[PDB]
């Protein structure tokens, strides 16, 4: 849909990729719902990406 | 008249295809049944040998879109890349 | 300018709990704003002053949005429990709005009809309309006169869309 | 050249969702306005295969 | 009252004007709340004087 088919796959192999999904579990790291607030709180209804 | 009203007709097919996505159907009818009229339209579809924008947007991906579906003949899309390229006192 | 899809959200949620309680308890909302006006400086401070200000015209906003049910409830049940929420609210009027969302000895156009909208719908939809409403007036005289002084000002605006 | 089209107004569609919520509990059988001027609007169209 | 001034100025200085007010009561002029609606569309979250 969205930019460079690169960035794209980019994105998906790290996503992918296991020593991520190991690193997510231990965590601070595991965005809080309060912390995924003030990014979406952040962003505006300007430049959407949706 | 045909080449206002084909402007006027894929200004709302591109402003539904913003508000969904997946091609308006209306048009992917027009295509196959209305061939001609599919022709007489499709000229607006690329009349844009326009400055293309850094950015992908609306007329970019709804062609896209068209060319996913395996339609736009890719004569008229070379078309489009080339044109695109752009005393008394 | 980021957010106006999140207070959508919070308008699902609120309108909800709602719904939920209607199936006489008062709101969380209140206890947050006791909560951070409290954990602001007590201080005289202008910064602090202000900063309790921006709080507070914050929370009016916020209630301006979210439906008119949260002041008043809905269905007032009897005559025995009654005034749940309303004293709640009366008291963030006396105790905050009365000093920083103010203007001539009274309050804001605004919450002034937010208030009258839930009171009518709440007090109509329960029996005894004209008495219960005529009973929370009289009480207001005692616990919260502000709104009485508030709709003396915006008169004008309410008596239209209550008629 | 109309190049997609504008949003303009997610503050409005807010307002509306204020006054809405408000003539729920106001009513709370009897038929709502909205599918009338749904109706209205569908038959002020026209009715062509164009 | 013609100043290269200001403009804030310009438009209050402007909204005084009695003959302005007299102006307003002849009335395809006093903003029905769809012309009201109708600008308010119009402009966008994007750019914004509030």
């Amino acid at each position: 849909h969205l930019p460079s088919a690169d960035w794209q796959r980019a994105a998906l192999s790290l996503w992918t990729h296991r020593t991520f999904r190991e690193v997510l579990k231990e965590e601070d790291v595991h965005l809080t719902y309060q912390d995924w607030l003030h990014l979406e709180l952040e962003i505006q209804p300007e430049a959407d990406a949706l | 008249e045909p080449h206002s009203q084909a402007l006027q007709d894929v200004e709302k097919a591109i402003m539904v295809f913003e508000h969904t996505g997946n091609i308006p159907v209306t048009v992917m009818e027009a295509s196959i049944f209305r061939r001609p009229y599919y022709v007489s339209h499709f000229l607006p579809a690329l009349l844009t040998p326009r400055v293309l924008p850094k950015v992908p947007d609306s007329r970019v991906a709804f062609i896209e879109s068209l060319k996913r579906a395996d339609k736009i003949p890719p004569s008229l899309y070379s078309t489009y890349c080339q044109a695109c390229s752009a005393e008394p006192l | 300018t980021g957010n106006e899809d999140i207070i959508s959200r919070l308008q699902e949620m609120v309108a909800d709990l709602e719904l939920q309680q209607d199936l006489s308890q008062e709101h969380f909302l209140f206890e947050i704003f006791r909560r951070r006006l409290q954990a602001l400086t007590s201080g005289w401070s202008v910064a602090a002053s202000l900063q309790r200000q921006r709080e507070l015209l914050m929370y009016k906003r916020i209630l301006l949005r979210l439906p008119s049910s949260v002041l008043c409830g809905s269905s007032f049940q009897a005559e025995q429990p009654i005034t749940a929420r309303c004293e709640q609210f009366f008291h963030l009027v006396n105790s905050e709005m009365r000093n920083f969302c103010s203007h001539g000895g009274a309050l804001t156009q605004d919450i002034t009809a937010h208030f009258f909208r839930g009171l009518l719908n709440a007090c109509l939809r329960s029996r005894d309309p004209s008495l219960m409403v005529d009973f929370i007036l009289a009480k207001c005289q005692t616990k919260c006169p502000l709104i009485l002084t508030s709709a003396l000002v915006w008169w004008p605006s309410l008596e239209p869309v209550l008629l | 050249l109309v190049f997609g089209g504008r949003t303009g107004n997610e503050d409005i569609i807010s307002r509306l969702q204020e006054m809405v919520a408000d003539l729920e509990l106001q009513q709370d059988s009897q038929e709502h306005f909205l599918f009338e001027i749904f109706r209205r609007r569908l038959q002020a169209l026209t009715s062509g295969w164009s």
